[PDB]
């Protein structure tokens, strides 16, 4: 019922072959629909979802913009960052961005975020308040200064509170057929003989949306949270994710076994046995 | 300099069945920096007009990409997932376990 | 819908 929007910006110096690049990618949910590319021929805003594609130029144009510009900005920033750190000009480093709204099932703000890193470590970031910053080490209290002194937590405020919910909201509408449906996993048990003292319990679960999903195996009904090998969710490609967990155990005792499964898109949680 | 290997699983779209067409995944994740090297792999021979997602990354930072094409598997055709990243000394290469 | 473009870090 929940939904959120996100932007992921990723600038990477690369002495020697260039300028730094700039990625820009947004996402409802776990669903990409736009993205940007400093190093295409023409970089342009892209649509990547078909429900954005009804926007109009005026609203390709301003995306469009709004990223050329970041792509010089965060060049400036990731200067000034090497200069915080006394880096050398030979080395490439990375800062990223990740910013956006979470609103409820009645389209109300939950909570705002905009957070950076450098080099894969936190930086700095908007506090819950969407009013200070919470600066990582004594570089990131510069940025965070200059940020202060551009009154860019109330600009936050604005755009979180305003204009990130509202199109949220319109894009929610305008995808609705798939951002606002659950498809429920379609789940089975693999076995898999290791010796003739153990064997594997694969419980699978397969083309379900939204990622989020909870797969947990139980023995004679108790947790083997320890015990159990869990994959990262991964995407099947089609906008739908596919995830497995994985149990070893002595032969004879599978039906003391039973996987679990809670998402979204069914209608009641399942429960499952290996069904030899 | 905080650096992160590759996370790599290879696996197909659909449950794989021989003759019938389906698309071919090697998803990387979990690594730092970006830069990374993909290819897919049929028979050790390098497949052509392969794709992969644009560049995104987890709540801890990790960069993650789809690589994919379309592909008919066959039961004498083996494919595999070869990645190079700063942190690897030589390019891994993941054999698709059809065997799940 | 992007935020504006802000100030450097
Ligand atoms: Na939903």
């Amino acid at each position: 019922g929940s939904h959120s929007m996100r932007y992921f910006y990723t600038a990477m110096s690369r002495p020697g072959r260039g300028e730094p690049r700039f990625i820009a990618v947004g996402y409802v949910d776990d669903t990409q629909f736009v993205r940007f590319d400093s190093d295409a021929a023409s970089p342009r805003m892209a649509p990547r979802a078909p429900w954005i594609e009804q926007e109009g130029p005026e609203y390709w144009d301003r995306e469009t913009q709004i990223s050329k510009t970041n792509t010089q900005t965060y060049r400036e920033s990731l200067r000034n960052l090497r200069g915080y750190y006394n880096q050398s000009e030979a080395g490439s480093h990375t800062l990223q961005r990740m910013y956006g709204c979470d609103v409820g099932p009645d389209g109300r703000l939950l909570r705002g975020h905009d957070q950076s890193a450098y080099d894969g470590k936190d930086y700095i970031a908007l506090n819950e308040d969407l009013s200070s910053w919470t600066a990582a080490d004594t570089a990131a209290q510069i940025t965070q200064r200059k940020w202060e002194a551009a009154r860019e937590a109330e600009q936050w405020r604005a755009y979180l509170e305003g204009l990130c919910v509202e199109w949220l909201r319109r894009y929610l509408e305008n995808g609705k057929e798939t951002l606002q449906r659950a498809d429920p996993p379609k789940t089975h048990v693999t076995h898999h003989p290791i010796s003739d003292h153990e064997a594997t319990l694969r419980c699978w679960a397969l083309g379900f949306y939204p990622a989020e999903i909870t797969l947990t195996w139980q023995r004679d009904g108790e947790d083997q949270t320890q015990d159990t090998e869990l994959v990262e969710t991964r995407p099947a490609g089609d906008r739908t994710f596919q995830k497995w967990a994985a149990v070893v155990v002595p032969s004879g005792e599978e039906q003391r076994y039973t996987c679990h499964v809670q998402h979204e898109g069914l209608p009641k949680p399942l429960t499952l046995r290996w069904e030899p | 300099m905080i650096q992160r290997t590759p996370k790599i699983q290879v696996y197909s779209r659909h449950p794989a069945e021989n003759g019938k067409s389906n698309f071919l995944n090697c998803y990387v994740s979990g690594f730092h920096p970006s830069d990374i090297e993909v290819d897919l792999l049929k028979n050790g021979e390098r497949i052509e007009k392969v794709e992969h997602s644009d560049l995104s990354f987890s709540k801890d930072w990790s960069f993650y990409l789809l690589y994919y094409t379309e592909f008919t598997p066959t039961e004498k055709d083996e494919y595999a997932c070869r990645v190079n990243h700063v942190t690897l000394s030589q390019p891994k290469i993941v054999k698709w376990d059809r065997d799940m | 819908h992007l935020a504006s473009s802000g100030h450097s870090y």
